[PDB]
């Protein structure tokens, strides 16, 4: 199950 | 025994060439079960292993449109590094990701992990207590203070305590035969002579699950690692992998050697002689 | 930095003439991802030839299956044909049933 994470840079 | 679930993000820039290419994996122990890719026409979470097929199609939504927020979001950091290290426009550059959870035996969290490399090197990591950052230079320092306002460790902490370990346990249920099997290996020798003086023995290991293995030699019951040769442990292509170790002996000396296979499918290592 | 890749080139099952098989040719351990790899028959590019998904490992580096259906027979050369920005012209690696 893909994560719902934030990821930005 | 012990279990575990990955994504492995890898975002490539195209420069002169297009727009950035952005692919999603998924795996169960060394099991692939998902794929996401922004080139190809579906533009959806694809099956990629017998057992998932059965999820309903809130399923395959709900992991299509957050595979696709992380694809538009690393497709967009591509700019953002490039711009924090001052890179001209002219290079090709890589953001890969890997995130996941292990657990024990009984099916509870062990450990969560969430790993950033630019260009094949470190960038940014969650340690341990999935509550702080390690960044690498100066520019991942920018990232880590943005996260650490925002709070997002908690986030990564709630999936990766709750949601990761509980579907990681689902998937393990729904695939029991292929996911929790072991496989022993099926283990030969050759031996291959150029000359007179000198032969190369070769200790074989086939048809085994999971990935994990070692194969050691030993001389007289010594272990022996000079004129040793070990290759990658490689995917057969229908679930199995496969490995071989070598060693150059002088001609007549084949019978002190032995090689030595250690496999969680065999219930004592296996010890083989030419 | 760039890592060049390490190639094997083998079959499935251990290979049997006029017995149905799969060829494999796996590369590891290469940095950046970009790839170009060819299985040949007697020199000549076989046409159907899957793939696995892009993945890597825990040191970052990339690894790629291509595989293709094949009958090994006394005669036949089989061969898997690499290349990769660290390398300068093509890499290939004959199929010997024994590595």
């Amino acid at each position: 199950y893909v994560a719902r994470t934030n990821i930005y840079y | 025994g012990s279990h575990s679930m990955r994504y492995f993000y890898t975002s490539v820039s195209r420069p002169g060439r297009g727009e950035p290419r952005f692919i999603a994996v998924g795996y169960v122990d060394d099991t692939q079960f998902v794929r996401f890719d922004s080139d190809a026409a579906s533009q959806r979470m694809e099956p990629r292993a017998p057992w998932i097929e059965q999820e309903g199609p809130e399923y395959w939504d709900r992991n299509t449109r957050n595979v696709k927020a992380h694809s538009q979001t690393d497709r967009a950091n591509l700019g953002t590094l490039r711009g924090y290290y001052n890179q001209s426009e002219d290079g090709s550059h890589t953001i890969q990701r890997m995130y996941g959870c292990d657990v024990g035996p009984d099916g509870r969290f062990l450990r969560g992990y969430q790993q950033d490399a630019y260009d094949g090197k470190d960038y940014i990591a969650l340690n341990e207590d999935l509550r702080s950052w390690t960044a690498a230079d100066m520019a991942a320092q920018i990232t880590q203070r943005k996260w650490e306002t925002a709070h997002e460790a908690e986030q990564w902490r709630a999936y990766l305590e709750g949601r990761c370990v509980e579907w990681l346990r689902r998937y393990l249920e729904n695939g029991k035969e292929t996911l929790q099997r072991t496989d022993a290996p099926k283990t030969h020798m050759t031996h291959h002579a150029v000359s007179d003086h000198e032969a190369t023995l070769r200790c074989w290991a086939l048809s085994f699950y999971p990935a994990e293995i070692t194969l050691t030699w030993q001389r007289d019951g010594e272990d022996q690692t000079q004129d040793t040769e070990l290759v990658e442990t490689r995917p057969a292509g229908d679930g199995t992998f496969q490995k071989w170790a070598s060693v150059v002996v002088p001609s007549g000396q084949e019978q002190r050697y032995t090689c030595h296979v250690q496999h969680e499918g065999l219930p004592k290592p296996l010890t083989l002689r030419w | 930095i760039q890592r060049t890749p390490k190639i094997q080139v083998y079959s499935r099952h251990p290979a049997e003439n006029g017995k149905s098989n799969f060829l494999n040719c796996y590369v590891s351990g290469f940095h950046p991802s970009d790839i170009e790899v060819d299985l040949l028959k007697n020199g000549e590019r076989i046409e159907k030839v899957e793939h696995s998904d892009l993945s890597f490992s825990k040191d970052w580096s990339f690894y790629l299956l291509y595989y293709t259906e094949f009958t090994p027979t006394e005669k036949d050369e089989y061969a898997c044909r690499v290349n990769h920005v660290t390398l300068s012209q093509p890499k290939i690696v004959k199929w010997d049933r024994d590595m």
